[PDB]
RNA sequence: AGCCGGUAGCGGGCGUGGAUCCCUGGAUGUCCGAAUGGGGGAACCCGGCCGGCGGGAACGCCGGUCACCGCGCGCGCGGGGGGAACCUGGGGAACUGAAACAUCUCAGUACCCAGAGGAGAGGAAAGAGAAAUCGACUCCCUGAGUAGCGGCGAGCGA
RNA sequence: UGGUUCGUGGAGCCAUGGGGGAAUCUGGGCGGACCACCGCCUAAGGCUAAGUACUCCGGGUGACCGAUAGCGCACCAGUAC
RNA sequence: GUAGGGAAACCGAGUCCGAACAGGGCGCAGCGGCCGCAAAGUCCGCGGCCGUGGACCCGAAACCGGGCGAGCUAGCCCUGGCCAGGGUGAAGCUGGGGUGAGACCCAGUGGAGGCCCGAACCGGUGGGGGAUGCAAACCCCUCGGAUGAGCUGGGGCUAGGAGUGAAAAGCUAACCGAGCCCGGAGAUAGCUGGUUCUCCCCGAAAUGACUUUAGGGUCAGCCUCAGGCG
RNA sequence: CGUAGGGUUAGGCGGGACCUAAGGUGAAGCCGAAAGGCGUAGCCGAAGGGCAGCCGGUUAAUAUUCCGGCCCUUCCCGCAG
RNA sequence: UGGUGUUGGCUCUUGGUCGCGCCUGCGUAGGAUAGGUGGGAGCCUGUGAACCCCCGCCUCCGGGUGGGGGGGAGGCGCCGGUGAAAUACCACCCUGGCGCGGCUGGGGGCCUAACCCUCGGAUGGGGGGACAGCGCUUGGCGGGCAGUUUGACUGGGGCGGU
RNA sequence: GGGCCUGACUGCGAGGCCUGCAAGCCGAGCAGGGGCGAAAGCCGGGCCUAGUGAACCGGUGGUCCCGUGUGGAAGGGCCAU
RNA sequence: UGGGAGAGGGUGGUGGAAUUCCCGGAGUAGCGGUGAAAUGCGCAGAUACCGGGAGGAACGCCGAUGGCGAAGGCAGCCAC
RNA sequence: GCCCGGAUAGCUCAGGGUAGAGCAGGGGAUUGAAAAUCCCCGUGUCCUUGGUUCGAUUCCGAGUCCGGGCACCA
């Protein structure tokens, strides 16, 4: 899943650490680590289709920033959006970011 | 999530009602379908300028209406009629105490918005209810003589 | 005061009316190449449009123009690619060391990619941290192999 | 999860992929878990010379080399092969 | 450097353990007549050795990163081409016989087949030769296939823990149980080799303990030098 | 082999100004930290399709190319139907 | 593979905890169905009692109880008999019930509109459907792959022994 | 064999044995508070020599030594195991 | 020529009883089986009961000491 | 170490107001026998202790012993 049209997240690095062991505040000796290895986080991206204008539109979209879409849209009451291309109304939509 | 209705629903409430939805009804069948709209902070306040608009069209008619009430509790209208000591020969219709009023009193009135099925066939003194608006139903005394 | 590059020779020329030569600006600048009319096995081939040339309509040649993307209300402006090291960002090993080895080390190094420029990053405190204190950031010395971190091992290190 | 000297540690701070999700100074973040007190600072917009790094290029200089040395190449070399 | 002792608070020529004024640990310190010299210590030079770096030089088999290769070879895709001549004689068909009708039998016709013999072409069975070759796989004789799961030209696709494989760990550009090139890189090598003028004095060890140690190390032993003692 | 001079002549032969095959590239569109990977059409791509020249002579050296003889194709313009 | 996000509508049946309501509680001794304690000589009844028809009921099968139709001066306590424990009323509670309300969590049926597939017709129609997919997180299986480890002495090494 | 007992002590320790290190061993005597004995005295386990495990990491009881601006706290140190 | 009886044969259809399995419901401590037992099945809900479904095989009564066929052999019902 | 539990007749399985049942055993009935079957009969500090209660299998606490289950291991 790449990256969020509304908010930039992309993808990030993170480690995976396999521990074992009793934790030392449960009075074990403490954990140790059997493996360290590298792995992706992803955004939670979605889809979300709205209609603006007479057209459909699409955004790939975080979870996190669902909501920041449909505020787009009533943003953009305010636009002369007809007839523009869908391509050339997201333009606008996203100008107002 | 909090949302405006734009009209009245089952179990939901009332139009111009502020409520509390799931997000995904919302955004998936109120809001495609003109149910509703998510209550931000712009278009909330403008829910209370149509509140207030409406409220201020309302009160103003009530009051326009109690000046005619005031106005017209304070008269007679006074008919004559070709009339054998009792039975006019014609008649005094709705569309007659009208033309008078707005005749003698200059006060415009719609005979359609005056309480009277049969047209007036007897002298006498008559007391008949004008409705300019609602909640102001205006009691107007006539006096068909001769 | 000599000159026509290395380069003498044949055969011919130029220069105190200032040549050759040196510096600056300009003109010309085939074809390929980001290569950009289209195609292509780079330096070849094939077109549209306006104008010209030939006897010229077919054919050919000459000049101009014609890619794509982004931004601004068809027209403009910009982008593309290159650069020894240096710089920032996005990714990122292993040999090796731990006299075996996995955490750890090597090292955020080598290297790949994107970007920038004569530098780049950083930068005007939601800072430091104990002084009733200081006062952006960057860079050098010192603080200090200190404080600490660490199969509290090898080592790492403000 | 990453960064930091900090390898889960009493683990704060700075950054953030996931979930939940405020307030506008009487608001908020920090002083190494946490609480009180006392202080420091004002996050979620951006720009900013100079001091710093490098050496394709120019010059200056060597208790630098002197043709098996010094650049791979003093010469028609990134050539011949 | 001028103060140390203590885990520390802390005390201080002391301090720590301790109930202790007990004991013990670790600490505490010039020559000759105020003047000279010498000395704490510290700074710079020089030399020996040690730590960190590739650290005395040369040498792996390997590991990792980024590229380059299917003009060899392996498989597949597209489009073309090639296989002298001879032999055997399936089905079917026709006719005859047969029967209630049939099955079926006979003859003719027919021309099938990972069919037969054999060139081209594709192979490589046995022997001989060759062995600083004509040749980094060749030559002679012999032998297998030769209408097929056949051979072959041209155009393409698939590759490095990957491809491809009628499977041999075969092949992937004359060495593949993990290609090649450049890079990390001077990897590492407790191993092997090598280590360059002269003279003078002294002169070992091959044992002990411990050691994932045993042909490697730490300490001791044994050699040497400087100062001291006598 | 060294030095020098000469030598390759096309509307019809082969390829291009024609077609498409695998495959490659690729408006639309899809996907991926970056680099890039896909992808219908379309475009490219041939030893396949398509398309008009045969015989003889000549040079030291080219010839279906030059010449000779006899044939043929497309494009442009015109006339006729 | 659990939780959660993307993820919504309507139903039905449930469980768990919280607060309130009304009860349920019968070994033997004895009026009878005696929770635990404490209080306490009065609770009551025209603010409908002693009897008849419906049951919610739970019954240990003897009974306890409520609201209804009955109904128009009556009740049961202290008194007591054997009790560890007196019976009325009140009150706080124990072990259980159900009734309501709360937060909830579980299942089951349906719906369509997210999401997915499909339809020469695409602001639509059909199918799947809040499942699947995908994000974050939990535990599990896991030579398919990866990095490695797999001791020394030894009349050669292994085996044996140590 | 019996009586009384807990020295199967606390705080130290001159001097030695052994020995590469690290360990292992013997130990008189002083102080505290005890046991036995009339006393001299003896007693810091066992006639003796095997019955064992460095460090790291953590547990527990005690101490109240450190406590990241301050008071606490988290977490360490020290003694014992 | 006109008649008759018949499980005579072959083909295609088709009906109800029963068994078994499957699903739903209702219900609980055993069911099964034998000379007697055991193995087996059952609280993961069997047996017994009701409703729904799937599938194969054989045709009760009529039926007889019967009928038909050369024999082997032929039995729900229907048509050819 | 911690959580969940047990202990009841020889064996085993159930359980505030009982000390139960089956299996093993004893006799009798039965057959030809082995049995199945039939009647009866036994065999307990209910682990110990302390308390709750009028009373203790029960309820609580503390030991013991054995079950379980869980984590850790320098
Ligand atoms: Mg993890
Ligand atoms: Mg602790
Ligand atoms: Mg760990
Ligand atoms: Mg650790
Ligand atoms: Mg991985
Ligand atoms: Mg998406
Ligand atoms: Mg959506
Ligand atoms: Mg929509
Ligand atoms: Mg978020
Ligand atoms: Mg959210
Ligand atoms: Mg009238
Ligand atoms: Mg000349
Ligand atoms: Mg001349
Ligand atoms: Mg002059
Ligand atoms: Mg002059
Ligand atoms: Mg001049
Ligand atoms: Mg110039
Ligand atoms: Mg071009
Ligand atoms: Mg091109
Ligand atoms: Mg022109
Ligand atoms: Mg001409
Ligand atoms: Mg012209
Ligand atoms: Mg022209
Ligand atoms: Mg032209
Ligand atoms: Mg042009
Ligand atoms: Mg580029
Ligand atoms: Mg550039
Ligand atoms: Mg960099
Ligand atoms: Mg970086
Ligand atoms: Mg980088
Ligand atoms: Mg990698
Ligand atoms: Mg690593
Ligand atoms: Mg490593
Ligand atoms: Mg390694
Ligand atoms: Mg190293
Ligand atoms: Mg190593
Ligand atoms: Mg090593
Ligand atoms: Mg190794
Ligand atoms: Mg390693
Ligand atoms: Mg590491
Ligand atoms: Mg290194
Ligand atoms: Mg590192
Ligand atoms: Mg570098
Ligand atoms: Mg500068
Ligand atoms: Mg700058
Ligand atoms: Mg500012
Ligand atoms: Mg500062
Ligand atoms: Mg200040
Ligand atoms: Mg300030
Ligand atoms: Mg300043
Ligand atoms: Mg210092
Ligand atoms: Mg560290
Ligand atoms: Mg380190
Ligand atoms: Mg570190
Ligand atoms: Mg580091
Ligand atoms: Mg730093
Ligand atoms: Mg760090
Ligand atoms: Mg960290
Ligand atoms: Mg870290
Ligand atoms: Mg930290
Ligand atoms: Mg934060
Ligand atoms: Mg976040
Ligand atoms: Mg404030
Ligand atoms: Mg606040
Ligand atoms: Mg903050
Ligand atoms: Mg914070
Ligand atoms: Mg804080
Ligand atoms: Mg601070
Ligand atoms: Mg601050
Ligand atoms: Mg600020
Ligand atoms: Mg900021
Ligand atoms: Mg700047
Ligand atoms: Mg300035
Ligand atoms: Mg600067
Ligand atoms: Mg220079
Ligand atoms: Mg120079
Ligand atoms: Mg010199
Ligand atoms: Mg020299
Ligand atoms: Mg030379
Ligand atoms: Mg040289
Ligand atoms: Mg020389
Ligand atoms: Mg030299
Ligand atoms: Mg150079
Ligand atoms: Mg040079
Ligand atoms: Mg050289
Ligand atoms: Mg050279
Ligand atoms: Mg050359
Ligand atoms: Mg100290
Ligand atoms: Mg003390
Ligand atoms: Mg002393
Ligand atoms: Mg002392
Ligand atoms: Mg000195
Ligand atoms: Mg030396
Ligand atoms: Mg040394
Ligand atoms: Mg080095
Ligand atoms: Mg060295
Ligand atoms: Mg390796
Ligand atoms: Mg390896
Ligand atoms: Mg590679
Ligand atoms: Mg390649
Ligand atoms: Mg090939
Ligand atoms: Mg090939
Ligand atoms: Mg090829
Ligand atoms: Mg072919
Ligand atoms: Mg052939
Ligand atoms: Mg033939
Ligand atoms: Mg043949
Ligand atoms: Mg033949
Ligand atoms: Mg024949
Ligand atoms: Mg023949
Ligand atoms: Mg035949
Ligand atoms: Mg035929
Ligand atoms: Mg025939
Ligand atoms: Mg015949
Ligand atoms: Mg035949
Ligand atoms: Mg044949
Ligand atoms: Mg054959
Ligand atoms: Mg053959
Ligand atoms: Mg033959
Ligand atoms: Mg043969
Ligand atoms: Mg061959
Ligand atoms: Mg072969
Ligand atoms: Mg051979
Ligand atoms: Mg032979
Ligand atoms: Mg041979
Ligand atoms: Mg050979
Ligand atoms: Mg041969
Ligand atoms: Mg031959
Ligand atoms: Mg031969
Ligand atoms: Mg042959
Ligand atoms: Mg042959
Ligand atoms: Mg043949
Ligand atoms: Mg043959
Ligand atoms: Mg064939
Ligand atoms: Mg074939
Ligand atoms: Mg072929
Ligand atoms: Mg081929
Ligand atoms: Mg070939
Ligand atoms: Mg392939
Ligand atoms: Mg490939
Ligand atoms: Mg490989
Ligand atoms: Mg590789
Ligand atoms: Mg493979
Ligand atoms: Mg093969
Ligand atoms: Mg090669
Ligand atoms: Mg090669
Ligand atoms: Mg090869
Ligand atoms: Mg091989
Ligand atoms: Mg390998
Ligand atoms: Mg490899
Ligand atoms: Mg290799
Ligand atoms: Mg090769
Ligand atoms: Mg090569
Ligand atoms: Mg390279
Ligand atoms: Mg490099
Ligand atoms: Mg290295
Ligand atoms: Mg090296
Ligand atoms: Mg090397
Ligand atoms: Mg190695
Ligand atoms: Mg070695
Ligand atoms: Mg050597
Ligand atoms: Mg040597
Ligand atoms: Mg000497
Ligand atoms: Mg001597
Ligand atoms: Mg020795
Ligand atoms: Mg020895
Ligand atoms: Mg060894
Ligand atoms: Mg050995
Ligand atoms: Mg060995
Ligand atoms: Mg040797
Ligand atoms: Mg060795
Ligand atoms: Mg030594
Ligand atoms: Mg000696
Ligand atoms: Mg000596
Ligand atoms: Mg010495
Ligand atoms: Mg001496
Ligand atoms: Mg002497
Ligand atoms: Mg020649
Ligand atoms: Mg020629
Ligand atoms: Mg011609
Ligand atoms: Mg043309
Ligand atoms: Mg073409
Ligand atoms: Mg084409
Ligand atoms: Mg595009
Ligand atoms: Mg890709
Ligand atoms: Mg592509
Ligand atoms: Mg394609
Ligand atoms: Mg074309
Ligand atoms: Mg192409
Ligand atoms: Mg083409
Ligand atoms: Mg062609
Ligand atoms: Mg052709
Ligand atoms: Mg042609
Ligand atoms: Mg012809
Ligand atoms: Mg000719
Ligand atoms: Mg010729
Ligand atoms: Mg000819
Ligand atoms: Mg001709
Ligand atoms: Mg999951
Ligand atoms: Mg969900
Ligand atoms: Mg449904
Ligand atoms: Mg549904
Ligand atoms: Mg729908
Ligand atoms: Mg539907
Ligand atoms: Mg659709
Ligand atoms: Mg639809
Ligand atoms: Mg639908
Ligand atoms: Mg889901
Ligand atoms: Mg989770
Ligand atoms: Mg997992
Ligand atoms: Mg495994
Ligand atoms: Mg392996
Ligand atoms: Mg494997
Ligand atoms: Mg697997
Ligand atoms: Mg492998
Ligand atoms: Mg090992
Ligand atoms: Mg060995
Ligand atoms: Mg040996
Ligand atoms: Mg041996
Ligand atoms: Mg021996
Ligand atoms: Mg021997
Ligand atoms: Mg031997
Ligand atoms: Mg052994
Ligand atoms: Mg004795
Ligand atoms: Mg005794
Ligand atoms: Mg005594
Ligand atoms: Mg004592
Ligand atoms: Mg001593
Ligand atoms: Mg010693
Ligand atoms: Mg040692
Ligand atoms: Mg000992
Ligand atoms: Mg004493
Ligand atoms: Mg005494
Ligand atoms: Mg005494
Ligand atoms: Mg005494
Ligand atoms: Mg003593
Ligand atoms: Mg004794
Ligand atoms: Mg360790
Ligand atoms: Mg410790
Ligand atoms: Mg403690
Ligand atoms: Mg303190
Ligand atoms: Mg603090
Ligand atoms: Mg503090
Ligand atoms: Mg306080
Ligand atoms: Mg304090
Ligand atoms: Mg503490
Ligand atoms: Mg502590
Ligand atoms: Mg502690
Ligand atoms: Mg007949
Ligand atoms: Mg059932
Ligand atoms: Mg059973
Ligand atoms: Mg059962
Ligand atoms: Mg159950
Ligand atoms: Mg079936
Ligand atoms: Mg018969």
């Amino acid at each position: 899943s790449k990256v969020c049209e509304i908010s930039g997240k992309r993808p990030i690095v993170a480690n995976s650490i396999q521990r074992r062991g009793k934790a030392k505040r449960e009075g074990g000796v403490g954990k140790k680590t059997t493996g360290i290895s590298k792995r992706r986080q992803y955004p939670n991206l979605q889809k979300v289709r709205v209609r603006v204008a007479g057209q459909e539109i699409t955004f790939r979209v975080a979870a996190s920033h669902i909501p920041k879409v449909y505020e787009l849209v009533e943003r953009a009451k305010g636009l002369k959006l007809e007839g523009l291309s869908p391509k050339e109304i997201k333009k606008e939509l996203l100008k107002l970011l | 999530m909090k949302v405006i209705l734009l009209e009245p629903l089952e179990n939901l409430g009332d139009v111009g009602q502020v409520v509390d939805v799931k997000p995904g009804y919302a955004r998936n069948y109120l809001l495609p379908r003109g149910l509703a709209v998510l209550a931000t902070e712009s278009n909330l306040k403008a829910l209370e300028a149509r509140i207030r608009a409406q409220a201020k069209r309302l009160a103003e008619r009530k009051a326009e209406a109690e000046r005619l009430k005031e106005i017209l509790e304070n008269l007679t209208l006074t008919i004559p009629v070709r009339a054998g000591e009792t039975k006019i020969y014609g008649s005094v219709t709705a569309k007659d105490i009208a033309e008078a009023l707005s005749r003698q009193h200059g006060v415009t009135i719609d005979p359609k918005r005056l309480a009277l099925e049969k047209p007036i066939k007897e002298l006498g003194e008559y007391v008949l209810t004008y409705k300019p608006h609602p909640e102001v139903p205006i009691q107007l005394k006539v006096s068909v003589v001769a």
